[PDB]
RNA sequence: CACCUCGAUGUCGGCUCGUCGCAUCCUGGGGCUGAAGAAGGUCCCAAGGGUUGGGCUGUUCGCCCAUUAAAGCGGCACGCG
RNA sequence: UGCGAAUGCCGGCAUGAGUAACGAUAAAGAGGGUGAGAAUCCCUCUCGCCGUAAGCCCAAGGGUUCCUACGCAAUGGUCGUCAGCGUAGGGUUAGGCGGGACCUAAGGUGAAGCCGAAAGGCGUAGCCGAAGGGCAGCCGGUUAAUAUUCCGGCCCUUCCCGCAGGUGCGAUGGGGGGACGCUCUAGGCUAGGGGGACCGGAGCCAUGGACGAGCCCGGCCAGAAGCGCAGGGUGGGAGGUAGGCAAAUCCGCCUCCCAACAAGCUCUGCGUGGUGGGGAAGCCCGUACGGGUGACAACCCCCCGAAGCCAGGGAGCCAAGAAAAGCCUCUAAGCACAACCUGCGGGAACCCGUACCGCAAACCGACACAGGUGGGCGGGUGCAAGAGCACUCAGGCGCGCGGGAGAACCCUCGCCAAGGAACUCUGCAAGUUGGCCCCGUAACUUCGGGAGAAGGGGUGCUCCCUGGGGUGAUGAGCCCCGGGGAGCCGCAGUGAACAGGCUCUGGCGACUGUUUACCAAAAACACAGCUCUCUGCGAACUCGUAAGAGGAGGUAUAGGGAGCGACGCUUGCCCGGUGCCGGAAGGUCAAGGGGAGGGGUGCAAGCCCCGAACCGAAGCCCCGGUGAACGGCGGCCGUAACUAUAACGGUCCUAAGGUAGCGAAAUUCCUUGUCGGGUAAGUUCCGACCUGCACGAAAAGCGUAACGACCGGAGCGCUGUCUCGGCGAGGGACCCGGUGAAAUUGAACUGGCCGUGAAGAUGCGGCCUACCCGUGGCAGGACGAAAAGACCCCGUGGAGCUUUACUGC
RNA sequence: GGCGAGCUAGCCCUGGCCAGGGUGAAGCUGGGGUGAGACCCAGUGGAGGCCCGAACCGGUGGGGGAUGCAAACCCCUCGGA
RNA sequence: CGUGGUUCGUGGAGCCAUGGGGGAAUCUGGGCGGACCACCGCCUAAGGCUAAGUACUCCGGGUGACCGAUAGCGCACCAGU
RNA sequence: GCGGGGGGAACCUGGGGAACUGAAACAUCUCAGUACCCAGAGGAGAGGAAAGAGAAAUCGACUCCCUGAGUAGCGGCGAGC
RNA sequence: CGCGGGGUGGAGCAGCCCGGUAGCUCGUCGGGCUCAUAACCCGAAGGUCGUCGGUUCAAAUCCGGCCCCCGCAACCA
RNA sequence: CCGAGGGUAGGGCCCGUGACUGGGGCGAAGUCGUAACAAGGUAGCUGUACCGGAAGGUGCGGCUGGACACC
RNA sequence: GUGGGAGAGGGUGGUGGAAUUCCCGGAGUAGCGGUGAAAUGCGCAGAUACCGGGAGGAACGCCGAUGGCGAAGGCAGCCACCUGGUCCACCCGUGACGCUGAGGCGCGAAAGCGUGGGGAGCAAACCGGAUUAGAUACCCGGGUAGUCCACGCCCUAAACG
């Protein structure tokens, strides 16, 4: 768990960089399963489309599997775990038998020796994939498709989970990382266990390098702005807000929720507060 | 100190150029202007 | 007040350099004194010369330290970019 | 159709004025030559200046500027016989260098597709795109001028055709590889450099000494195969096989068998290599230039040693480090006479670039402009090191006006008696200090720091002894790092050049960073960190009419918005208003449904027109929540057994009346508050108190080590800052020869005073003073120049900005 | 309606640059310690928006320039490195 | 219903056009004559073509109470230089 | 196999479509369906043979000129059209 | 100088604004309860409405002046 | 050479003193309230934590040196 | 040593039901709550009381004692794992090997503290209702930290027999 530093320097007082015991790897990845990426965050028409992004770390984008049903059945050994810098979590490799080589998001409590397998058969066990409809009420569960042969879009992110409350007709009832509660249809797979690398929230950047390294811009406020930049900018001699406050594009960023009222997907939501 | 004209050939040819002026309406009627205006050269040099 | 100047008359203070006025701070000459002497007071004559260094403050001014014969007040586009 | 005005327009020519300047203070002097003519061109000598450059090479960019002949009108800040200038001729040679008949990157373009009133926008594959990947040439000689291009020598690549030997061949398809970070870094090499008593060499003994194991010059370069050293990459065999969108014998995966090692296989580097080639000083003529001998040159030992090579080397770390082709391998059709592989041999091998400048007089800066411009190499000695600094190689240059004088004054610099901040807004500026080694080093602290704290001692040369290291042998020599002893000279030994002044104490900001190109570098921005808030994923949000995209190939430990701003200890009360959040009732509510009733017109059946009740969203009202949401956090009167003061009470109002902390403050008007400290003397500063005009808790409150070209206050050190100036140097200023501007300018024959006048007169009145004309100087005046005042108002002038202004989108 | 990111600001792709010195993190090894530890010390090690300081990037203070060498320069000084 | 055109700016607002919703008939059918109804008239929508009379002046020519080199085109001249 | 593509001073039709300005401020209105941009057309282009006018039992496709007429109207019944 | 509010029994507030009427809390006084005091219960007293003029029939109330009080403002300069 | 000591520089400890500040002792009859001693009228005490003119109050846990009726 | 024994002794992982609160659905109507008595609060926007469903946290009723365990603080639903102390019977082994214990080290209720979680009920601070002269209290309605878990600190006590 997360080493810390002497004070040799400012900021190397504060600085937290990870436990990478669990990596099994380093300078790899398996080179059949990745391309690589790029972006400004600007887009197709040459604008910035969200503010300060740039710079830092060059990255291959590790390819890694969302669809564990069409193995179905097929076993994996734990190859390796490894160091993913495109997540905050942690990617295992993982032979089948076929031969054939895939990254999964790596979950909590996954050694590198052992057998995983996905489809209604599975055991129910730390890397297995099933059917939500076949896994045991109340077992934790992260990387869970929102809709069936979709992909896994849910609690993939660094020491994430989520949970089955109970059943419902075609639908099995989850509480996710966010608390929300929500419908998720029985088709959908998941894999049983919590994501891991949960000691992730701890790191302590530590300097303001280490944010441009992850290609984080300084951030500069509204206060700090003129008025044609930003509803609160001016007066100076700082200022309180004056007004209800705002985004730089006017919307009010306390309280205002912006979920859109008629989605079809509210039927299938029970929650959140 | 630096000043504003860094000639580089490329650059030039491929902003005023003759392909980038017929790439584009407008450009096809700077052409069109040029001409029309009996310009002798109606694109810049670049060597 | 709003008369010249808004097709521009640069504004405080400092410094430099002065020059002039006298309603005289000192020195010179005087009357009165509730002037014994000394030392003051007040007023008259008198512009020749003189009129310190320093702490504080942008300061002018002023307060203060140490001296002084005395540490004068004013004008000169609040003299003088 | 008549011009005097428009800071009018166009042109011409004046004034200023022979004035300022002539563009780095690196510096010149003479002799000879040339010529009509020479400070300025040529050659010689002497002097001086660059030398991590002011030398050499490359890429941009520039485009004949290159070389040579003939020229000097202009261009050249003077001159010019000279030139980057005029005229004219000449000069750029490549299968291997660069780029294309190769690859892909961002991006671009784009069959398919998608979207858009039109123009057009997007977009998979593909295509294009390079300073990246792939790829075969090294050394010398040669021209006035080009050379990895021509020539000499020694190597190599592809394609085509043949022959031989080998083999299931075969690709745009599968697989391997290519293929990768940042720090640090091993071993062996080379580049490069130093030294030699050894090798080779014209020549020299001057001026006192020196005929010497003297002095000065040089003592290498390239080189296939083979080989040797140093390294890189690299298992072999079988069986199974369901994966690698067909196929596979390949790759993947599992099991068994032997290698563990570069053993082998293989690739590269270096070295050596047949051979080829250079080869100094000097002296002689003879050169823009260089050319003979020296020479038959010598051609070797030692040492220093890369940042370069071996190269995919190794280690550690986290922020986790291109693609695609060449290349190999696998099979598909398809063909197996073919095809491919290997070696040899003959043939074939296109296009463009190539001159010259290239830190600059040839590029960007209107200029031969003190500015700007990417990669490489950049020698020697000494100073700890080094690309630093002084001198100096090669090489290059004295900056395209000069001669004199030796005033003021100005700039740049040197020194100063006594004093030592008295200077002044401020020690501004300058001075001090200054490198290295050693002693030694406080508060406080986040235990790292603070620290180079502070403060000191050492520092040269000679002789003696002496320890370890690298290289060699375990040897010497050569280099490296030391240690001890005894002496020498001077004012002084980091003897010159480069190289902190320090201390105390406040405010602000945690810190390194960021900023107003060109008056602000900061207490401003950013910043790790904390909190609120939105957002379930075709996310929220942003750009776009849309398609599409960014977000993100991310998924709540994530992403967006906002504030606060390391860390410590903390962040109180008010939800009445506003905002947001929640509320299936109620009220009002637009189109629409409704159609009671009324109307126009028809002979009428009808056609047409109104139209009440009632049903009918969001929004608003209403109900509640909500503070790290916008925000807000009282007044008067009384009271204690001196006095004062008021723990205490009364009352009025609020949604609630400011808690902690802090406080004359980056906030205190009165104000230089009062007291204390510092000083002889303190409107600042520091410590207090509290009467806080008008602090106060995330537009955060109070602190805080460390940090700061921030802002304040004090001391020591030291000084030309000052008392208070003096002297000296140089570049100007002056004089002479050459060249020769500028703003401004109604015209001028252009005095002072006291008046006067639109109120500040050279110009009017009176009086005074005053021969004509210049030079060098100073700035009082011409309400001096400059800029149609920026402040101020005016205009129903403009623009940026805000909002519960209006009205729209 | 068009022309501009050859200046300048940001990002994207691909390369390159950063003399020399200093200080001495974790880790590792050994020793000591303990019931086992934590931990202590030594060596090694070579971390850092670490320190001094060229190149490079700057532009702090002051002087100079002000019809300039220059429509932002020069000199001394100074920040990062 | 929402708009445009017409002289028509919502007006008593017809006509012509039509983005949206509903949605017929073939002479006894349909549009129109300024809301609407009656009468009286006019005309035959939802396919297409069609000279001439009109516009203009790169070009050629003819003519000026048009200019005469600061005029006349920007260009009398190798100027869109 | 035939055709298209692109250009042309101005002129033509179509799709789109401003602001200054005027209203002595300014929103409706004006400038103005102008400037401009886009597509197409030609030597012209558009228009064109009545589901028309509009009070006459009248006219007879379209274009262009004069006139009707600054009339009928329109209009913050304002400027103006 | 300026603009807005205020001056009412002893204290703090209503009442003015809309003419005629002065009210609320505390205090003070008389009486109870208590051994006693407060607390508490029953009772009373108390103001010309800053002041000076006017209007009116009548003025705390409307108007003017003066005297104070609280507040706001004083900017470009 | 050593060397009294003088000088310069930086530490340590100790006494004294200082605007102001903190509590404390003590001083017949001042002000506020009633915490405690009787179940002291909320049993008290208590470590600690927050709050409040003041005594104190409340929370959590603890001690007894506290407890003939009522459901 | 052997053979036995009782036990909420400690650490870990699980797990059970009762209840409270919250939500959904049903049915149902005008009050419910609360107190000394009341008010605040909740309720026709359909509460309270009743039934069904779900969520979640915390503490473990009867057993239970005047009891057991521990050195102390302390320990109480049930299951397992790991683990300490201790008692009895035997009279087997070693042979004074003992007792205490300044320092040291370790443990240490509650509250508090840091970093993550979790958060039902309770409840400092705080708000409101009441009481009172006042009521910054006692009672009533709310209510945050906290109470719970992991890790790390704090090191106190009427830590008492
Ligand atoms: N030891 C002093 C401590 O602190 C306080 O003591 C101080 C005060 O509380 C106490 O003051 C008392 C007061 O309570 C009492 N109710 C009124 C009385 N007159 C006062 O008394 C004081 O005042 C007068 C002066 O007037 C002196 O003469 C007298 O000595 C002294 N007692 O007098 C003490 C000082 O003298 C506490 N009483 C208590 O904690 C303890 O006694
Ligand atoms: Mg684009
Ligand atoms: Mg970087
Ligand atoms: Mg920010
Ligand atoms: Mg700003
Ligand atoms: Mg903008
Ligand atoms: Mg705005
Ligand atoms: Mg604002
Ligand atoms: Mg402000
Ligand atoms: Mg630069
Ligand atoms: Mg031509
Ligand atoms: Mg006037
Ligand atoms: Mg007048
Ligand atoms: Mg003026
Ligand atoms: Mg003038
Ligand atoms: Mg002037
Ligand atoms: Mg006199
Ligand atoms: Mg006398
Ligand atoms: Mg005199
Ligand atoms: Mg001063
Ligand atoms: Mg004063
Ligand atoms: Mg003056
Ligand atoms: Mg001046
Ligand atoms: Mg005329
Ligand atoms: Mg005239
Ligand atoms: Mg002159
Ligand atoms: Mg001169
Ligand atoms: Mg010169
Ligand atoms: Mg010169
Ligand atoms: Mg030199
Ligand atoms: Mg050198
Ligand atoms: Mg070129
Ligand atoms: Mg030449
Ligand atoms: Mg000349
Ligand atoms: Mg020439
Ligand atoms: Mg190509
Ligand atoms: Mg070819
Ligand atoms: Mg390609
Ligand atoms: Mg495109
Ligand atoms: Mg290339
Ligand atoms: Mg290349
Ligand atoms: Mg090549
Ligand atoms: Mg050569
Ligand atoms: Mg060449
Ligand atoms: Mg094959
Ligand atoms: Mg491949
Ligand atoms: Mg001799
Ligand atoms: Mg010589
Ligand atoms: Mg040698
Ligand atoms: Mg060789
Ligand atoms: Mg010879
Ligand atoms: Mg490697
Ligand atoms: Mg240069
Ligand atoms: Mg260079
Ligand atoms: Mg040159
Ligand atoms: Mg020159
Ligand atoms: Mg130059
Ligand atoms: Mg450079
Ligand atoms: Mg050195
Ligand atoms: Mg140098
Ligand atoms: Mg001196
Ligand atoms: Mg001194
Ligand atoms: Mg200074
Ligand atoms: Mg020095
Ligand atoms: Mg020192
Ligand atoms: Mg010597
Ligand atoms: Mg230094
Ligand atoms: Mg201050
Ligand atoms: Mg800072
Ligand atoms: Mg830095
Ligand atoms: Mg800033
Ligand atoms: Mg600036
Ligand atoms: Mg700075
Ligand atoms: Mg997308
Ligand atoms: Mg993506
Ligand atoms: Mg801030
Ligand atoms: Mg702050
Ligand atoms: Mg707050
Ligand atoms: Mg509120
Ligand atoms: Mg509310
Ligand atoms: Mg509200
Ligand atoms: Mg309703
Ligand atoms: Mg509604
Ligand atoms: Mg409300
Ligand atoms: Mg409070
Ligand atoms: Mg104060
Ligand atoms: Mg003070
Ligand atoms: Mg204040
Ligand atoms: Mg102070
Ligand atoms: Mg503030
Ligand atoms: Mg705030
Ligand atoms: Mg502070
Ligand atoms: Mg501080
Ligand atoms: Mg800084
Ligand atoms: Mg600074
Ligand atoms: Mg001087
Ligand atoms: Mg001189
Ligand atoms: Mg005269
Ligand atoms: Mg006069
Ligand atoms: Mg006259
Ligand atoms: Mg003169
Ligand atoms: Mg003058
Ligand atoms: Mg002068
Ligand atoms: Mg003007
Ligand atoms: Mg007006
Ligand atoms: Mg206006
Ligand atoms: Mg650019
Ligand atoms: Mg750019
Ligand atoms: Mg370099
Ligand atoms: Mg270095
Ligand atoms: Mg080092
Ligand atoms: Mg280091
Ligand atoms: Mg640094
Ligand atoms: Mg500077
Ligand atoms: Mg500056
Ligand atoms: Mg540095
Ligand atoms: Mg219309
Ligand atoms: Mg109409
Ligand atoms: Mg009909
Ligand atoms: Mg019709
Ligand atoms: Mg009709
Ligand atoms: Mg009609
Ligand atoms: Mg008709
Ligand atoms: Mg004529
Ligand atoms: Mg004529
Ligand atoms: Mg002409
Ligand atoms: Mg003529
Ligand atoms: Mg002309
Ligand atoms: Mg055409
Ligand atoms: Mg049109
Ligand atoms: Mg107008
Ligand atoms: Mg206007
Ligand atoms: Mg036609
Ligand atoms: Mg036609
Ligand atoms: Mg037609
Ligand atoms: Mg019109
Ligand atoms: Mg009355
Ligand atoms: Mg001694
Ligand atoms: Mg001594
Ligand atoms: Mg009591
Ligand atoms: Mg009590
Ligand atoms: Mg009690
Ligand atoms: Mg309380
Ligand atoms: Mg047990
Ligand atoms: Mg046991
Ligand atoms: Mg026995
Ligand atoms: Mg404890
Ligand atoms: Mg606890
Ligand atoms: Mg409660
Ligand atoms: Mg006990």
């Amino acid at each position: 768990a997360v080493k810390k530093f002497k004070p040799y320097t400012p900021s190397r007082r504060f600085m937290t960089v990870a436990d990478f015991s669990e990596i099994t790897k380093t300078e790899p990845e398996k080179s059949l399963v990745k391309p690589l990426k790029k972006t400004g965050g600007r887009n197709n028409q040459g604008r910035i489309t969200v503010r300060f992004r740039g710079g830092g770390h060059k990255r291959l984008y590790r390819i890694i599997d969302f669809k564990r049903w069409d193995k179905v059945g097929i076993p994996a050994k734990v190859a390796a775990i490894e160091y993913d810098p495109n997540r905050s979590a942690r990617i295992a490799l993982l032979h089948y038998v076929d031969g054939e080589k895939r990254y999964i998001i790596a979950p909590d409590g996954l050694q590198v020796g052992q057998q995983v397998v996905a489809g209604p058969d599975a055991p129910i066990q730390v890397g297995n994939a099933l059917p939500l409809r076949f896994i045991p009420v109340g077992t934790v569960v992260h990387a869970v498709e929102l809709e069936p042969k979709k992909g896994a879009k849910l609690a993939r992110a660094a020491g994430t989970s989520a949970q089955i409350q109970g059943r419902e007709g075609d639908y099995v009832i989850l509480r996710l990382p966010s608390g929300e509660l929500r419908k998720v249809h029985g088709e959908c797979y998941a894999t049983v266990g919590a994501v891991g690398n949960a000691d992730h929230k701890n790191i302590v950047l530590g300097k303001a390098g280490r944010s441009r390294w992850l290609g984080r811009r300084p951030h500069v406020r509204g206060a700090a702005m003129n008025p044609v930049d930003h509803p609160h900018g001016g007066g100076e001699g700082r200022a309180p807000r004056g007004r209800p406050p705002a985004s730089p594009w006017g919307w009010q960023t306390k309280g205002l929720k912006t979920r859109k009222r008629r989605k079809p997907s509210s039927r299938f939501i029970i929650a959140r507060r | 100190m630096k000043r504003t004209w860094q000639p580089n050939r490329r650059k030039r040819a491929k902003t005023h150029g003759f392909r980038a002026r017929m790439r584009t309406p407008g450009g096809r009627k700077v052409l069109k202007r040029r001409r029309q205006k009996g310009r002798w050269r109606l694109t810049p040099a670049v060597r």
